């Protein structure tokens, strides 16, 4: 960082350097004849280089009026970065996760230099290989991109065009793969508290296995035991069952997926009648998607609307479909399906058209990653049957890959023909 | 940029900064100064760090995979041959660890907010600021309009397939 | 155009989910290969290798014949008209296709559902997988026509165990599918009636992995063991007699055993040997024994030199005489240019193996894309 | 180990038989057989002295039984045979390195990008070539470990003290059925 006293020092030095350059040029001119009418009254009073003097007079007056704390921070003017809202704990956990992996790496390289036997050296070399292939491994897609970038720096003309397009496609694919990989535990969250997760699941798994062996042994010794010892073993077995039930509860943590948006489609108050009156509960229908072809939905019922929405949010990542899109912006062909009495039409569109849909269809198509589709809901506009008809329609589209596999023939886009 | 001062004392400080801009000599000397050169170098490094969010260092490793491997081959060959019967070992370890740290360290998005920069419309407008005069020579771009609206919000109006560079 | 509608009928294409099959459908010539058929086959296989949506390829035959070899009547009529260019072009096209089959980047499977002769084995046996049936009969009767077992037949016969390659290339002996499994020339075996089952299984595999294809072919294949009367139970006779240095030594030793032991197999093998041209027997033995210690591009190179010498009628006209006697006049009694084995000299058989590229000529050599294909088989 | 040496003997006999028949043309075949036996006896004596390395690295003194041109031709034929074996084993390793799953997935990604034709084939052969280099460096490290282990074991003992030419072997679908 830079101290404010250092800033005052450098601005005073700059004003001084202006004065020194003015006097040095005045000296150089004045020694060689050369009257200084362009130095005096041309860099002092009648320069007016930016028209900044009224701004100086306005700022000078506003600096001698009020009192506060002179070193009090305030709200910034050119603030609102707005993408600076990411949870900082995950990011500051990434730092020391990488640091622990790097320290382990440095320890194995220092152990490789402390061996005495080449059998030991080979063993630590294989340990280093198994470490690097599991924690510092570069994905092969980045090797393809690096080779293509090597061809690109010396390419020109048509080859430069074609390589730029290919690397653009590759960069999109690797960014998507890194952001939405289900195997990376960094792509998961906790939801409100309803390799660390790996080891915290392994310890519970080993505890459950130990409790199951103990319970089997105690049931075995309960089968041949009669009397008060039988009752004491029964109480011991009940305590073991309680421990195992609590440990099984502790493994059920619902996870949300990062990079997904979840939206409410419908919150409804339903009712049931008893002799004491009406019993009123809430149902919530919600959809989720990652804007990259993955879409899901869930319906939940609870006592309040908030609780129903929360249960649906926990359930929404449990039924995810993958939807194929044409060129990441539209569907391959026109599709018409019906679910019960809800008829849905979808039409593909060129690339500057937009989305023409009602709110349920628009929300689902937006979350699946589409950009240019026209649609029409004909008949009943039940929102849940509309959701189901949208998922039925998007799974009945036959892509050119599908046609190519179904008919054993090559399918070509017509503009490449 | 590196002078994140409180409001009132920066407002008192701006008078001294405004006096330096009163003359052409002051603007010339501000341009040719080690202050703005340090600011420029820090902003260059800051712009370099933001590229790692796109996995830039992984592309750098993918370009240079063979020689990065050859460093490890050299280290293993030396630590086999000159050990089967130490500044070389320390030098090779320092180099390999420096390379592994430079190629494997994840992107670090700091707390400090990014400074918002003025855009120049050089894709379709050619300007000579001396007179000033300008000539239109091309068409505008949908991704270069300098609005402060996020992409996910504005996609509800544009419906653009972003990432190809085209006006789509 | 419209004139190529017959060639597209002669080489059909059947497409499956991730695989293509080439079908030979020339029933007049028993699926004999012509120059446009080889050109179409080469175009198809090049396009299918380039296509990343195709996992593996197939080669089948329609009818009771898989492939009866090359169509030599057109070459005979071309040689009769003076110019030798048509035979040349047919030969480098055929050897180029065989080289493509030997170096092919995707898995290739051949279904051998009938008689396979000559270059019919040459387009299929260099492949990765080979399926033999109970109708599969493999023979190499090139010496009895006045020609040599070309199209890579000096590559895979020379690599059989013992000296069985020499026996097959000199006698023209029939091999069955079980025996072809035993010799290692066929990878898998299934009955003819069970081929729709394997063909439906193979068609809708969506795998690139050769291990998955091998496991599927073995799982749907049939388990067979060679019979007691098989050729391979007489392999020690082959190594005893056909391992001699020259052809006349083999004939003399077999004649001596026929005089002493009266072996019926020896009499039948003599009746097999005596029906061949004396020149091509020696060229065949030399090329079989030379091809044991060299790669496929080299084998196809000197096979091209032998073919291009045999069609120019430089030292003999046994090619045209054998073709005429056994295909045109059909009296089946040819008269070779040397009637006897002893008339054939060392200088005559060295004219077939000479570096014709040293005669200030370029198209007398076989071109092969060894730099682009970067051979690995 | 018998297969490699037997292939070397077969290639060497096949070349040197023609070389001897060209060299001494007037002599009969039995003299050629005897000289081939003497030549192969001297070559296997060289191999049993110091392996295949000294047959291709630096020429020793010639034996007085043969001439200097004969030993030079034998040396060049041995070099040619070992180079043919090196090329053949390299191609047989490329057979399984082209189809290796890392190269297969890199080629899958490259073809999914749009890289086809000759550029894809070139990149496939390249990636197989760096995999071959990595595995041969690994094998050289393994061989060096073995040799240093054996020599250190032998040095520490002093401190710790005080092809049938045509036999069938039937195998179908990876199931060896050679038993009687
Ligand atoms: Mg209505």
């Amino acid at each position: 960082t830079i101290s404010p006293a250092e800033a005052d020092r450098v601005v005073r030095d700059l004003l001084a350097e202006v004065e020194k350059e003015k006097q040095r040029e005045r000296e150089e001119r004045q020694r060689q004849g050369l009257d200084c009418k362009d130095i005096d009254d041309e860099d002092e009073d009648e320069e007016d280089y930016l028209g900044i003097e009224p701004f100086i007079e306005k700022l000078k007056k506003q600096n001698l009026k009020d009192d506060g704390e002179l070193n009090r921070r305030e709200e910034s003017s050119d603030s609102d970065s707005e993408l600076d809202e990411v949870d900082w704990d995950e990011e500051r956990k990434k730092e020391d996760m990488f640091n622990k992996k790097f320290q382990r790496h440095k320890e194995l390289l220092q152990t490789l230099t402390k061996s005495e036997t080449l059998d030991e050296a080979y063993k630590w070399m294989t340990k280093l290989d198994k470490f690097e292939e599991k924690h510092f491994k570069l994905a092969p897609e980045y090797r393809v991109i690096g080779e293509l970038m090597n061809r690109l720096k010396v390419a020109e003309g048509k080859d430069k065009f074609i390589l730029q397009q290919k690397i653009n496609r590759a960069m999109r694919l690797v960014e998507w793969k890194e952001a939405f990989d289900p195997n990376n535990p960094a792509n998961y969250g906790v939801i409100e508290r309803d390799d660390d997760m790996k080891e915290r699941d392994d310890i519970l798994l080993e505890k459950l296995n130990a409790i199951d062996k103990k319970l089997e042994s105690k049931l075995s010794e309960l089968d041949h035991t009669f009397g008060k010892k039988g009752k004491r073993l029964e109480e011991e077995i009940r305590d073991l069952a309680e421990e195992r039930n609590a440990l099984t509860e502790k493994k059920r943590q619902p996870l949300y997926r990062k990079g997904y948006d979840v939206h409410v489609i419908d919150v409804k108050k339903v009712a049931k009648v008893t002799k004491g009156g009406r019993v009123e509960r809430y149902t919530a229908l919600m959809v989720c998607g990652n804007y990259e072809g993955v879409i899901g939905y869930a319906k939940a019922k609870a006592e309040t609307g908030q609780s129903a929405m929360q249960k649906a949010y926990e359930k929404c990542f449990q039924n995810l479909h993958y939807i194929e899109r044409h060129e990441e912006h539209t569907i391959a062909h026109a599709i018409q399906t019906s679910y019960k009495k809800t008829k849905l039409y979808l039409w593909p569109a060129p690339t500057t058209t937009g989305m023409k849909a009602g709110r349920v269809v628009k929300t689902m198509l937006l979350l699946a990653g589409f950009k240019n589709i026209k649609s029409k809901v004909i008949g009943s506009r039940n929102s849940y049957n509309t959701v189901k008809a949208v998922l039925k329609a998007l799974n009945a589209v036959e892509t050119p890959k599908d046609v190519q596999e179904k008919f054993g023939r090559t399918v070509v886009e017509k503009y490449l023909l | 940029k590196l002078l994140h001062q409180p409001l009132r004392m920066w407002r008192r400080s701006k008078t001294e900064w405004f006096h330096l801009l009163k003359t052409k000599r002051g603007c010339r000397l501000l341009l040719k100064s080690r202050f703005l050169q340090q600011l420029r170098s820090s902003m260059q490094e800051e712009d370099l760090e933001r590229t790692k969010k796109f996995g830039s260092e992984k592309v750098c490793l993918g370009s240079s995979f063979a020689e990065h491997k050859r460093m490890k081959r050299n280290l293993l060959k030396s630590l086999f041959l000159s050990k089967r019967r130490p500044i070389v070992y320390n030098s090779s370890l320092s180099l390999y660890s420096n390379s592994t740290y430079c190629f494997a360290s994840p992107h670090k998005l700091t707390m400090k907010r990014r400074i918002k920069r003025i855009e120049l419309p050089t894709h379709y407008l050619e300007v000579n600021y001396r007179t000033p005069k300008a000539v239109v020579f091309y068409g505008p771009n949908i991704g270069h309009i300098p609005h402060d609206i996020r992409l996910k919000d504005l996609n509800l109006l544009l419906w653009s397939r972003n990432g190809r560079g085209q006006n789509i | 155009s419209a004139s190529d509608a017959d060639v597209q009928d002669q080489v059909s294409v059947e497409g499956k989910a991730k695989s293509r099959a080439a079908i030979l459908d020339r029933p007049s010539s028993l699926n004999a290969l012509s120059a446009p058929m080889v050109g179409r086959l080469k175009r198809l296989y090049e396009s299918w290798e380039e296509n990343p949506a195709i996992s593996f390829v197939l080669m089948k035959g329609s009818g009771k014949t898989f492939c009866s070899g090359a169509d030599v009547l057109p070459l005979y009529h071309s040689i009769n008209e003076g110019n030798t260019e048509e035979c040349k072009h047919f030969f480098g096209s055929l050897y180029n296709f065989v080289y493509l089959q030997g170096t092919y980047l995707k898995p290739n499977i051949a279904i051998m559902d009938g008689v396979t002769m000559g270059c019919g084995g040459g387009i299929s046996i260099p492949g990765m997988f080979r399926v033999a049936t109970d109708k599969t009969v493999l023979a190499h009767p090139e010496v009895q026509i006045g020609f040599h077992p070309d199209a890579g037949a000096s590559y895979y016969l020379s690599r059989l165990p013992g000296y069985l390659g020499e026996y097959l290339a000199l006698t023209g002996q029939k091999l069955d599918g079980v025996e072809m499994i035993a010799c290692g020339l066929a990878t898998h075996f299934c009955l003819h009636s069970r081929l729709g089952m394997v063909e439906e299984r193979i068609g809708k595999l969506l795998t690139d992995d050769p291990t998955v294809i091998e496991a599927s072919l073995a799982q749907y294949s049939d388990l067979v063991y060679p019979d007691n009367t098989s050729v391979l139970h007489k392999i020690e006779m082959i190594d005893r007699y056909f391992g001699l240095d020259t052809v006349e030594e083999i004939i003399e030793a077999m004649e001596n055993e026929v005089a002493d032991s009266g072996n019926e197999w020896c009499k039948k093998t003599l009746k097999q040997v005596k029906e061949a041209s004396p020149l091509s027997l020696k060229i065949t033995l030399q090329s079989i024994r030379e091809g044991r210690f060299q790669t496929l591009d080299q084998c196809l190179t000197r096979e091209y030199r032998i073919s291009l010498c045999g069609v120019s009628k430089t030292v003999s006209g046994d090619f045209c005489e054998g073709i005429r006697a056994r295909l045109v006049d059909k009296d089946f009694a040819p008269k070779w240019d040397p009637p006897r084995l002893e008339d054939v000299s060392k200088d005559m058989v060295d004219c077939y193996f000479s570096p014709a590229t040293d005669a200030d000529d370029s198209e007398s050599e076989l071109k092969l894309p060894t730099a682009q294909r970067e051979p690995y088989f | 180990e018998d297969g490699t040496t037997n292939e070397f003997l077969s290639r060497f006999v096949w070349i040197m038989r023609g070389k001897v028949s060209e060299a001494y043309p007037d002599c009969d075949k039995k003299m050629i057989d005897g000289m081939l036996l003497l030549i192969v006896e001297k070559v296997v004596e060289e191999i049993e002295r110091g392996g295949f390395n000294k047959v291709g690295s630096a020429p020793p003194s010639p034996s007085s039984e043969f001439s200097d041109d004969l030993w030079a031709t034998i040396w060049e034929v041995s070099n040619t045979v070992l180079k043919d074996m090196e090329k053949e084993r390299k191609k047989e390793k490329m057979k399984q390195y082209v189809q290796s799953p890392e190269v297969m997935e890199m080629c899958r990604f490259a073809g999914e990008i749009g890289i086809r034709g000759d550029l894809l084939r070139e990149l496939r052969f390249k990636w197989a070539r760096e995999k071959m280099d990595d595995a041969e460096f690994y094998e050289s490290l393994e061989q060096q470990r073995d040799l240093d282990n054996s020599i250190r074991e032998s040095e520490t003992v002093d401190g710790e003290v005080e092809k049938r030419k045509g036999k069938l072997k039937y195998k179908i679908y990876g199931l060896e059925l050679s038993d009687p």
